[PDB]
């Protein structure tokens, strides 16, 4: 794809592009950690020509990932001979692997490792879709949010990845999960840590980088590569569109594929989701509200004959994530996890994750007082036949025996007295109250939730426009 | 044990024997004023529930949650003696829970630091520990023998009564096994852990950047600036409230200490936000009781018998 | 003091700068039989004829040998330049720039070529 130049090049930021020749595009990234002997470190090369005079020069940077370090500009007037020769050497010197074929790449312990990278106006639409698609098809602010998935949280240092890279990082991941399952924490545990250290880059200060230890982290660390691949599908999905558009959003509305219909505020439907939205805020997640600004109705193509309308149950519950990836669900759906990801990360497994509590899904909106706008999806989910857990056990899955889902019986929880009815699709009103569950062997679930696996079971109905506001700070 | 329980009926909370033992202790060594027997020789104070003991209190509203709280003493520390009311130094009880004993004597320079230094596991050797480690810090030899025969008296009153005067006991080094995190005041989170080890879990952030964080919040030179400088505030709190979904409640509670230990007013309402809560979620209401009525009135003077 | 000639990346295009006893362009050694130390540094300010726009230029290594080098860029201020270079000096040798002329070899520390 587009093949950007490091910027801080300053002295050829400007004159000089990196060098490319069909696949083989001469730029890479190595990282190397080892916590045995506590070594993590990159190493940035990158061949650049000027764009006006022909002069050719090797960029090498290296340091502690995170932290700027040490360049070196090498000029060469010209000599592409010579400059390619010095790069594919310093590259095999680094990686013990030639460069030309670097198609067969293959790593060797105590040497670095690569990795790989991403480098007349009739605008007839609803001006409220209009201001839901400009809301979230900001790329200023996908940009924003990467750099800050940088610099605030040390996250992805050096940049990006591709959608196999972090494949890879989930290989490493799995690897992890079955050392750890064995509760053994010699040798091997150690080069699987520096495996997964290796892949994904982490910036630990000075600290010896910790062994992975709990499953805690595992699951902080799926997250994290969760939010990666998150902001990829982003980034993918808000490529610009030509061809006289008079509105670009349109076309992005295009990509979105999905009828998304603006909501009078008198109309039925409307008021009862204020009403879904408000009678189940949570009473311990009082440090904000939440107000119902607009609502959308939704229609994604495909999905229709996919529901499973054969199974009973069915009802609608929330789903929140921040307000930048929704283009991407609003054009594909929503997913099970990576399968290459490791299972012992989610304690009752994979699949499509729902509440029925406005606020404890809302709580992954991430919403803020500078940025008070969050989305809050519903969808009808026909859960079938719960499968009924008291304690974490990530091996649900196979419990199902001919049910379709799993409840997590949660301490708080709103009780089927107080159904009403949408659409024929059930509408678990609140409050919450008492549910008689507990647990005399060990802990109790704070708030039930319920999970499905098949995609099918999931149709997407309203889209809600929430304006969280928050309160009094000292 | 007749004048015992009309005192813990005031606090909410159960004080151990040797609170009681050592009242009976300074009764013999000052008929006249038992709570301040110490006054005159170490320039120390016997307060608090003492008071009660006192019959002090028989002068009067009433708030023993902050009856010599001091600024930064947690609601798990009850304030027990008054020392140095230049630096603030004073010892007290720390207890976890409202319904446990204290698991030791903790000692703070309210005017100083927020750390809560152990000091025994009782009074006898928060006391000893002080007048020795001022023993050598008076610069006289003829004005020690007082303290010599106070201190034979607390030695042999120790042994009769069975107290070990080590500065840290068996059951503390126990407790420091059940202690989850220090959360800048040092002296541990109690919180449940079962076998899945679902209870707790640690912060986003690291203890030196969470004590950074709130230097560059506190410093920031606008509103404005604090609101743009607050989102991670805000995003762990987030985090917080995906915790306590799913009963990790320390979380919370240890999140909102941090900034209790901070002292700035501008995160007195995110603290009362988090830490009650907190307490509601352990089962531990005094404490949410407490925190409440100490951020809604958090004095530098606290005595209130004035 | 003439400019490096192994400077490739600056050599032919700029002239070194200078103000009589404060002369923005030195060369730096330390030897020390003791610790096997033997390395030396050498510092050169270069000015554009266009613009105001400078350079920093360091070398160091084993005497002899080009070692490693470093350009820092000063395309903004003249001034920036004079501030790396004085602090560099101070931070390498413990003795200021202004105070050069009285220089008190401290152990472990560069002395220049007189």
């Amino acid at each position: 794809g587009k093949a950007p130049v490091d910027p801080e090049c300053t002295a050829k930021v400007g004159k000089a592009h990196v060098y490319c020749e069909g696949n083989d595009v001469y730029d890479v990234m190595l990282n190397q950690t080892n916590l045995q002997f506590n070594n993590n470190k990159y190493y940035l090369i990158q061949l650049l020509e000027d764009d006006a005079q022909r002069n050719f020069s090797v960029w090498m940077r290296w340091g502690r990932v995170g932290k700027m370090g040490q360049h070196s500009l090498v000029a060469c007037s010209g000599n592409l001979n010579k400059a390619k020769e010095i790069f594919q050497k310093k590259f095999l010197d680094k990686t013990k692997n030639n460069w030309e074929d670097r198609e067969k790449f293959e790593k060797v312990p105590g040497k670095y490792d690569m990795l790989q990278m991403d480098y007349k106006p009739e605008s007839q639409l609803d001006l409220r879709v209009q201001e839901l698609i400009k809301l979230i098809c900001n790329v200023q602010a996908m940009e924003e949010m990467m750099m800050e998935m940088k610099y605030n949280t040390k996250k992805a240092p050096l940049g990006k990845l591709t959608v196999a890279q972090i494949k890879a990082g989930y290989q490493s991941l799995k690897k992890i999960e079955d050392c750890i399952r064995a509760g053994q924490h010699g040798r091997a545990l150690m080069e699987a840590c520096n495996e997964f250290y290796t892949r994904i880059p982490h910036d630990f200060g000075l600290r010896t980088p910790p062994l992975i230890r709990t499953q805690k982290e595992l699951s902080e660390k799926i997250q994290l590569l969760e939010a990666l691949g998150d902001i990829e599908i982003a980034i993918k999905l808000v490529k610009t569109e030509l061809q006289s558009p008079e509105h670009p959003l349109d076309q992005h509305y295009r990509n979105l594929h999905c009828a998304l219909r603006p909501l009078d505020h008198e109309s039925y439907e409307f008021k009862v989701i204020s009403q879904y939205l408000q009678s189940t805020h949570a009473p311990t997640h009082s440090d904000y509200t939440m107000t119902l600004l607009d609502l959308f109705e939704v229609e994604k193509d495909g999905e229709k004959e996919a529901f499973r309308e054969d199974l009973h149950n069915r009802m609608l519950l929330w789903h929140g994530s921040r307000m930048s990836n929704w283009v991407g669900i609003l054009s594909h759906g929503l997913r099970i996890a990576p399968p290459e990801a490791p299972i012992t990360g989610y304690m009752f497994g994979k699949g499509i994750y729902f509440a029925d509590m406005s606020s404890k899904s809302a709580n992954y909106c991430f919403a803020s007082r500078l940025k008070n706008t969050g989305l809050l999806l519903l969808s009808e989910v026909a859960l079938g036949q719960c499968n009924e857990l008291l304690e974490a056990n990530p091996k649900a899955e196979g419990l199902l025996q001919g049910k379709h889902s799993t409840k997590g019986l949660g301490k708080m929880a709103p009780s089927s007295a107080h159904f009403v009815t949408l659409n024929g699709s059930t509408v678990p009103l609140g409050p919450a109250s008492d549910t008689g569950i507990l647990n005399p062997d060990g802990y109790t679930l704070n708030y039930n939730e319920y999970i499905v696996y098949n995609p099918n079971q999931v149709r997407m109905r309203y889209l809600l426009k929430v304006q969280f506001n928050f309160l009094q700070l000292w | 044990s007749d004048l015992r329980k009309e005192v813990e009926n005031h606090y909410k909370l159960s004080l151990p024997e040797d609170f009681y033992h050592f009242w009976k202790f300074c009764e013999e060594l000052d008929p006249e004023k038992p709570s301040d027997s110490l006054s005159a020789s170490l320039g120390l104070q016997l307060v608090g529930p003492y008071d009660i003991l006192a019959g002090k209190h028989k002068t009067k509203g009433l708030n023993f949650n902050l009856h010599w709280r001091f600024y930064y003493d947690p609601p798990e520390f009850q304030t027990i003696i008054i020392g140095d009311n230049k630096t603030q130094y004073h010892m007290g009880y720390f207890r976890d829970s409202p319904d446990e004993f204290p698991v030791y004597v903790g000692i703070n320079e309210a005017k100083k630091n927020c750390i809560i230094v152990p000091n025994g596991d009782n009074v006898f050797a928060a006391v000893k520990l002080f007048l020795t480690k001022k023993l050598k810090e008076i610069t006289d030899k003829k004005k020690i023998n007082l303290l010599k025969n106070i201190d034979e008296k607390l030695t042999e009153a120790a042994r009769e009564l069975g107290y070990s005067l080590e500065q840290r006991t068996v059951k503390m080094k126990q407790r420091d096994k059940k202690v989850v995190t220090k959360t800048f005041h040092g002296a541990g989170l109690v919180v449940p852990v079962d076998k899945n080890d679902v209870g707790y879990r640690e912060l986003p952030e690291t203890d030196a950047d969470l004590k950074r964080i709130c230097k560059t919040i506190v410093e920031a030179a606008s509103d404005e600036e604090r609101l743009k400088a607050f989102a991670p505030i805000q995003e762990m709190m987030t985090f917080v409230q995906f915790a306590n979904d799913e009963c990790d409640y320390g979380m919370g509670l240890e999140l909102g200490m941090d900034l209790f230990c901070y002292g700035s007013h501008y995160f007195h309402k995110v603290a009362g936000q988090l830490l009650p809560l907190a307490y509601n979620l352990l089962k531990r209401n005094l404490f949410a009781e407490i925190i409440e009525e100490h951020l809604a009135n958090r004095s530098q003077e606290n005595i209130d018998q004035l």
